[PDB]
């Protein structure tokens, strides 16, 4: 249940990430590949090369995907239906990746938004990251 | 752990940089402001009420340095983080009650403090690295649980 | 989200249950217990010694609130309210730990249901579980 | 991992009743069923669309011997999971792509088909037994994946 500091904090947040998003959601991928190397088994199609423009072209979508979330912080679970019908339906990706993606999303946040960072703002963005992986594995079965 | 000779020098060598006070107290101070039920624990600290009353209470931030401390003291015997903290894994289950869950938090949220102060220096390897280490050390913490 | 078919099969196992419901709560709570140790950290309180009366008297309200959500199958989340709010705000039970159960409640009903765990019903009964647990997980945040 | 030489009796003891070729089938069967999107890497093997269409499978039936009777062979090196998983494990990852959370779902479906076929001679300590054996096989078969 995302509270409305939460939904504040991570508009913040995210309103700084601003043209950088891609350049995250890229860091944030070669991030967990490296650390957990069993969400690898996912893109096995990839070149999951250091500075493959899949990688970075991955890191983009998912970027955006996070950027939509957030002016709809409301209504994910309409916003997120394709997502979800997706990863649900045709990915399939087991859900505790989600934990490691998300995980690794905030590293890299962290990494980069240094003074935006704070105790609480790094909360509501656990609990909305939480809020997509939610969003994302409800239709599972 | 299954630490690379290379990964074993990335860890080492930032630590080497770590203010233990500083790095301590707010990994500590982020664990509880993240994930509020681990207070459940740390009755006895205080006001815990609100970030800034958890990220201020001294007990806190004394009891993270102790944390970090031991964890420290732990990376010096990465070849055995078992028999390093068997007597502190003994200590969290039949005194302590926590449930070896929380260890795992605690690890997540030292890599993202960790993430917060070195910046650029927090490479996705050296990520991958400390990854690692977080991984072992809540495992030996785990290990004599019964 | 259990489909007709899922409903209709854990009505009718529970069904065969019936009466023995506390019995076989209790017991897969000792197969809880003795398979994964750390769940214990929850009951420091209790004598969790073989044939405990306190591990009897805690399997029944388990079963009882099963009966009580096969009962309301339709209106779980509601139902079982009451239920969620004491293990979200009292009890603060990792989420992980509901896995560990449904596992051993599942385990349970296989040695003593042989000619009704069937796959169609294990599958079924996997599902409801996991659906119970998910309502008891929900206010943790 | 560890296994005290009571539980590794009670083991193999129970093993010595079961009936591999019929276990196996019914273990992979049932996962199929009960975790569908397991279907995903035995697209090849047909009809799966029914919980019949997939028991009675014969590719499904063959394939679960094939797979029990690795795990048979791996109760016999208790010792040494990891290197006797070793090149299966490669396997898994190198080729098949297979998420090795994929082998904690076996696991505990096996768990329930012993459950199934030994009743009340399956008792809580044996539970308790085979438990570490399966946690065991899952994480032979997942050290080589990278
Ligand atoms: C924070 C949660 C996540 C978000 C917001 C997200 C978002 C997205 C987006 C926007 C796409 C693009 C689909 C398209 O090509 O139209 C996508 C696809 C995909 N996602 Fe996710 N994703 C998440 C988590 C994950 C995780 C944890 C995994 C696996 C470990 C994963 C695996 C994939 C794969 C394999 C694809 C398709 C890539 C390809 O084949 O090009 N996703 N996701
Ligand atoms: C691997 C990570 C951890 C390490 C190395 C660690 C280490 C320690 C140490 C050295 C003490 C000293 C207390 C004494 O000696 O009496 C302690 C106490 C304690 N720890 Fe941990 N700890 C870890 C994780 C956690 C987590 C994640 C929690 C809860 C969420 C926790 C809860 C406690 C509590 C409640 C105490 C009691 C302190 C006191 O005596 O006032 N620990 N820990
Ligand atoms: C199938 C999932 C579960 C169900 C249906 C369930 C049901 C219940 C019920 C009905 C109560 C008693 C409330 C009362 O006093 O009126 C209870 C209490 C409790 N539950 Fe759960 N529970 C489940 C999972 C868990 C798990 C997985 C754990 C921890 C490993 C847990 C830990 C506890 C504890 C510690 C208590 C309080 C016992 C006492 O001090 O008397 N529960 N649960
Ligand atoms: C501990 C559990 C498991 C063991 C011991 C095991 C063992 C085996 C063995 C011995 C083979 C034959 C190797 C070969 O063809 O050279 C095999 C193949 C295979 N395994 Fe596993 N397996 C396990 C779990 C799984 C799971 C859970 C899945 C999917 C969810 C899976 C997917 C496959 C597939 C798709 C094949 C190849 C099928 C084909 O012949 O086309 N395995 N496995």
């Amino acid at each position: 249940m995302l509270s409305p500091a939460d939904k504040t904090n991570v508009k913040a947040a995210w309103g700084k990430v601003g043209a950088h998003a891609g350049e995250y959601g890229a860091e944030a991928l070669e991030r967990m590949f490296l650390s957990f190397p069993t969400t690898k088994t996912y893109f096995p199609h990839f070149d999951l090369s250091h500075g493959s423009a899949q990688v970075k072209g991955h890191g983009k979508k998912v970027a955006d995907a996070l950027t939509n979330a957030v002016a709809h912080v409301d209504d994910m679970p309409n916003a997120l239906s394709a997502l979800s019908d997706l990863h649900a339906h045709k990915l399939r990706v087991d859900p505790v990746n989600f934990k490691l993606l998300s995980h690794c999303l905030l590293v890299t946040l962290a990494a980069h938004l240094p003074a935006e960072f704070t105790p609480a703002v790094h909360a509501s963005l656990d609990k909305f990251l939480a809020s997509v992986s939610t969003v994302l594995t409800s239709k599972f079965r | 752990v299954h630490l690379t000779p290379e990964e074993k020098s990335a860890v080492t060598a930032l630590w080497g940089k770590v203010n233990v006070d500083e790095v301590g107290g707010e990994a500590l101070g982020r664990l509880l402001v993240v994930y509020p039920w681990t207070q459940r624990f740390f009755e006895s600290f205080g006001d815990l009420s609100t970030p800034d009353a958890v990220m201020g209470n001294p007990k806190v931030k004394a009891h993270g340095k102790k944390v970090l401390g031991a964890f420290s003291d732990g990376l010096a015997h990465l070849d055995n983080l078992k028999g390093t903290f068997a007597t502190l894994s003994e200590l969290h289950c039949d005194k302590l009650h926590v449930d070896p869950e929380n260890f795992r938090l605690l690890g997540n949220v030292l890599v993202c403090v960790l993430a917060h102060h070195f910046g650029k220096e927090f490479t996705p390897p050296v990520q991958a690295a400390y990854q690692k280490v977080v991984a072992g050390v809540a495992n030996a913490l785990a290990h004599k649980y019964h």
